[PDB]
């Protein structure tokens, strides 16, 4: 019996075979319906025919927002992407640390209810990245499209109090790339503007070491200085942009927001934790999500949690090629396992008990 | 719970009575190690280790070892992660869990070997 796993992200989504090494499916986490006056469109189609469609994102921060429109993403996702009948295989999806208690009970309705899966499992996304890094224990950092995740975990689970927040990710940075760019006089607004600008972070920008000695490096001289093709053919010539704009992750008030950094943020879940396993999680941060992308990224947190840290603390940032697609492989590995088939909750189970029986099955 | 309970036959061997006990993951299952080959870690596997030592009133004390080769893959080092997980579980929390990665093992780890651990390059085949 072959299981799915399915990584519901904010911006995107992930979804595949247990089994394999990556989704065989990623696409925009979007539904389309008729702007004015198929009922509707899911994905990369939905993007594509914006001109005439309204989108709607159903998950905003991790968490689901809008039902009906998350129902029509796993239909599409079961039917168009994996081309898969649902009633033939358990399900593996995933969820935001401290995703609210009624929303982990909606999930589990809807995959027996609407789709009647026959077996389904709910992991937080954190746990299953520490997993795919070959550990038990570790502090998760975990940033995706709209937020920013600092999650500990002990011998395997999750330490609830001790997770927490910064409402800043990928989504932020695009939009501040977009504002910065217009100092050089380059204005970017649409839609198809906005890609490219999403597309000259992912290429382009970069955390600095020392932020202010890169300033000075850029003002100093034109060493810094890229330059990237629109695709039109104009060439524009990008500078202190490229490590201003990830800058933001560790200086929030770049986008005038009083939260600290991710280094603090990441330090402070530590600090949250039992004194005697704080050693561990200082020697297992391991970076997740496609935000932790930015080259430069791992040698900045190991410099700022080394500071924040006493001296004689080891600290270890885990900072895999892979780490966009971390949750999903964790989530493969898992439902692959010989033991996986005495975990997921089966029809039978939510048969007899609904579907709080989540809150006992999956935590 | 709910409806199942733990049937994995290496679980239900797992931890009955002082001693060690290494299985190798192979292909996404809890394969145990011929004993006659304890000691003797490919390189290219992962491997949980149970050491079971006897407590003064007779209950059971368990430290939860998962060893990681130099070459081995990302489903046997996150599979080995979880099982480790999983067999702690089973044992009621009982379990002391260690990383154990190729030439970084603990005091503790190498000490179950009295003649001294080996390496081999090789292993089992991915099972992605
Ligand atoms: N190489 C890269 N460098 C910098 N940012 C990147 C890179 N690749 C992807 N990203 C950014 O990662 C973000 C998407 O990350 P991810 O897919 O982990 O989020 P998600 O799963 O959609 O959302 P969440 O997990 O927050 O619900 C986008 O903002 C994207 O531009
Ligand atoms: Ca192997
Ligand atoms: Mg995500």
């Amino acid at each position: 019996v072959q299981a799915l796993v399915i990584d519901n992200g904010s911006g995107m989504c992930k979804a595949g075979f247990a089994g394999d090494d990556a989704p065989r499916a990623v696409f925009p986490s979007i539904v389309g319906r008729p702007r004015h006056t198929k009922d509707s469109y899911v994905g990369d189609e939905a993007q594509s025919k914006r001109g005439i469609l309204t989108l709607k994102y159903p998950i905003e921060h991790g968490i689901v927002t809008n039902w009906d429109d998350m129902e029509k993403i796993w239909h599409h996702t079961f039917y168009n992407e994996l081309r898969v009948a649902p009633e033939e295989h358990p399900v593996l999806l995933t969820e935001a640390p401290l995703n609210p208690k009624a929303n982990r009970e909606k999930m589990t309705q809807i995959m027996f209810e609407t789709f009647n899966t026959p077996a389904m499992y709910v992991a937080i996304q954190a746990v299953l990245s520490l997993y795919a890094s070959g550990r038990t224990t570790g502090i998760v950092m975990d940033s995706g499209d709209g937020v920013s995740h600092t999650v500990p975990i002990y011998e395997g689970y999750a330490l609830p109090h001790a997770i927490l927040r910064l409402d800043l990710a990928g989504r932020d940075l695009t939009d501040y790339m977009m504002k910065i760019l217009t100092e050089r006089g380059y204005s970017f607004t649409t839609t198809a503007e906005r890609e490219i600008v999403r597309d000259i972070k992912e290429k382009l920008a970069y955390v600095a070491l020392d932020f202010e000695a890169e300033m000075q490096t850029a003002a100093s001289s034109s060493a810094l200085e890229k330059s990237y093709e629109l695709p039109d053919g104009q060439v524009i010539t990008i500078g202190n942009e490229r490590f201003r704009c990830p800058e933001a992750l560790f200086q929030p008030s770049f986008l005038g927001m009083e939260s600290a950094g991710i280094h603090e943020t990441t330090y402070n879940s530590i600090m949250k934790c039992d004194v005697d396993i704080r050693k561990d999680l200082y020697g297992n941060v391991v970076l997740s999500g496609g935000t932790t992308m930015f080259p430069g990224i791992a040698d900045r947190m190991n410099k700022e949690l080394t500071a924040l840290a006493p001296s004689t603390m080891k600290i270890k940032i885990i900072a895999p090629p892979e780490r966009k697609y971390s949750v999903w492989i964790g989530g493969s590995i898992l439902a692959s396992l010989s033991t996986f088939q005495q975990m997921w909750i089966s029809k039978e189970e939510y048969d007899e008990s609904g579907p709080s029986i989540v809150h006992r099955k999956c935590f | 719970a709910g409806h199942m309970v733990v049937e994995h036959p290496e679980f239900l061997k797992a931890g009955k009575e002082p001693g060690l006990q290494i299985w190798r993951v192979e292909k996404f299952d809890l394969v145990p190690v011929p004993t006659n080959l304890y000691g003797d870690f490919f390189t290219g596997d992962a491997y949980v280790i149970l050491k079971t030592v006897q407590l003064r009133n007779g209950n059971l004390q368990y430290d939860l070892h998962y060893w990681l080769g130099n070459e081995c893959s990302q489903d046997e080092s996150g599979a080995a992660a979880i099982f480790t997980v999983q067999l702690d579980d089973y044992l009621n929390g009982r379990a002391v869990q260690h990383r154990e990665v190729q030439g970084f093992e603990s005091a503790t780890f190498l000490g179950y070997f009295k003649s001294g651990l080996k390496y081999k390059k090789g292993g089992v085949a991915s099972g992605f």
